[PDB]
């Protein structure tokens, strides 16, 4: 939570992306933001910037 | 309170709050006017009618230890004597009232 | 010449009818003659007349706009001093609808403008003219009379103005609702609104946050204080330099969320709220009430308040029965609800402030007088500490700002020597 990091679980299909919204290090990011794209196998990713 | 008749155009004298006391009572378009004078000197001229709002407005005139006027209700020449009235207040319940106006 | 000035220091004067008619008269017979012929009839009458009406309409009309800036005023001039301020005006719609229900005959068209009335008599309106399939269901569109914000109970309609084998006005849950306004503000709540306000912007820092926390449900008591210097005034207040500090009291806090709001109410936009020196009332959490962001179109904000330190107080009486029969869990019942403050005059056990007996047998001698009473001492220990010894006892024990007495019936005993 301080360092904004969250890790999926299982690892991601090709082609699949997903939104987070919600408020990090005081942004608002209430419309769906960018932050993950699905290379394959990776399971772990970061939080994008608002 | 204050006697009253059902007149579009009126005038009462009257003694009360140890000073003497005159008020002139007239429709214009559709709102009511009033005209208020004190010991025959001219205080207000043509002050409109609401319910529940003092009549006299600016600071000087209302009291230093003089009262004040309120209609309960807006005014309708064709209702007084029935349901309408106008109530006199001398200095210690106006200053009340005017503490619980805000 | 004939002139007056009836614009005055005083304000504006309005003349009676003949009396401006017998000025305009003097006007034309000086203007001809003084042997002229003024009735309604001859076309100098006519404009007598005409030059009357004209003046006194005038002469009224501007008589009318006399003073606007006081609140007084009224009709649209009023409508825009109060709306420099914040207000809303119109408000007059009706709760328009859709998808409604109907079953009929066959390959029939309901006529425009029908009328429906529901259980307490209604009045409703169709909008469009439809057909109907030989199913038996389409979709409808209503309207009401009034211009009010009414409401729809959810039953089966009734028929006012009736088609041929067309019924059941019936009810559906698809159908969209619309809240309509309804003139909601004519001219006397738009000055209940300015008091409001002027009540809302009168306050100073301090009294704002005490009378705005005071308003919220279940709460008892409230302390604030505010150091203004680096230094300690009474509390040891040397967190920051010159912080705001706040202690909140409450009988549970049924709303966590609405003390941070009442709270992020009053904010003076150059003060934190951080205070005390690990010393004072224990804080909620520790970073952050996590307040809600805006309800008006706003980001995340933060604000911070402490609560105070519960305590327990011990009491000793020592009573004389006198002549008459008074139950000792009576008495103990006029202790107790003096400590909440339920009797007139007393505020009670407050956050920050001291017991002592003399002020438990004053509440106790009016609530009942023609008795003796021998001897009271008091103590008070923190919450959770077993039962102090008789030694720890004393006539008044002095309190700190941020800290809370309670006292309970069992806790008190009583000797009937």
């Amino acid at each position: 939570a301080q360092t904004g990091t969250v890790k999926f679980t299982q690892p991601l299909p090709t082609g699949v992306e997903a939104y987070w919204t919600g408020d990090w290090k005081g942004g608002t990011a209430a419309e769906p933001a960018r932050f993950a794209v699905g290379n394959g196998t990776q399971d772990t990713f970061t939080l994008s910037d608002p | 309170k204050i006697p009253l008749t059902a007149v579009p155009n009126q005038a009462i004298s009257f003694n009360a709050g140890s000073s003497y006391w005159k008020i002139r009572l007239y429709q214009n378009m559709d709102m009511m006017n009033a005209d208020i004078s004190r010991d025959g000197v001219i205080v207000c001229h043509g002050v409109r009618c609401f319910g529940g709002i003092p009549l006299l407005q600016y600071s000087h005139q209302y009291r230093p230890d003089y009262g004040n006027f309120v209609f309960d209700r807006d005014a309708d020449w064709t209702l007084f004597g029935d349901g309408i009235n106008l109530f006199y207040l001398d200095g210690a319940e106006f200053a009340e009232y005017q503490a619980l106006a805000t | 010449m004939a002139n007056y000035n009836y614009i005055v220091d005083t304000g504006v004067i309005v003349a009676d009818t003949a009396d401006v008619l017998s000025d305009v008269e003097a006007e034309f017979r000086a203007a001809l003659g003084a042997n002229i012929n003024l009735a309604a009839s001859t076309p100098q009458g006519s404009l007598v007349a005409a030059e009357a009406i004209a003046r006194s309409s005038v002469m009224r009309n501007e008589a009318r706009i006399a003073n606007t800036i006081n609140p007084n005023v009224s009709f649209g001039t009023f409508l825009d001093a109060i709306c420099a301020l914040m207000g809303i005006e119109r408000g007059s719609d009706l709760s328009t609808f859709g998808y409604g229900v109907q079953v009929t005959g066959r390959s029939q068209t309901r006529i425009s403008t029908g009328s429906r009335v529901q259980t307490p008599a209604g009045a409703i309106f169709t909008v469009m003219s439809d057909v109907t399939i030989p199913a038996g269901g389409v979709a409808t569109i209503d309207i009401k009379s009034q211009e009010y914000g009414n409401i729809p109970l959810p039953v089966g309609n009734l028929i006012i103005i009736d088609g041929t084998i067309g019924w059941s006005g019936a009810k559906v849950i698809a159908s969209t609702r619309v809240d309509p306004g309804s003139r909601q503000m004519s001219d006397a709540e738009l000055k209940n609104a300015r008091v409001n306000r002027l009540a809302i912007q009168g306050r100073n820092s301090t009294m704002a946050i005490k009378a705005y926390v005071s308003a919220v449900p279940n709460v008892t008591s409230v302390n604030v204080i505010e150091n203004n210097t680096g230094a300690v005034q009474v509390v040891n207040g040397v967190s920051f330099t010159l912080p705001y500090a706040v202690w909140v009291c409450v009988a549970g806090n049924p709303d966590k969320q609405a003390v941070a709001d009442a709270l992020w109410a009053a904010h003076n936009g150059g003060t934190p709220w951080d205070y005390g020196a690990t010393n004072n009332g224990v804080p909620v959490d520790g970073p952050n009430g996590v307040p809600v962001r805006d309800p008006a179109s706003g980001r995340k904000y933060v604000v911070k308040w402490t609560t105070p330190i519960m305590y327990d107080g011990y009491v000793n009486v020592t009573v004389q029965q006198g002549s008459s029969s008074v139950a000792p869990e009576a008495i103990q019942n006029a202790v107790v609800n003096y400590a909440q403050g339920k009797v007139e005059g007393e505020e009670g056990l407050v956050v920050g402030a001291s017991l002592s007996a003399f002020e438990v047998a004053g509440a106790i001698a009016r609530e009942i007088p023609g008795i003796y009473i021998k001897l009271c001492q008091v103590a008070c220990v923190a919450a959770g500490s077993p039962a102090p010894a008789p030694g720890d006892f004393t006539s008044e024990y002095v309190m700190s700002a941020f800290g809370q007495a309670t006292i309970s019936v069992g806790n008190v005993r009583v000797t009937f020597v």
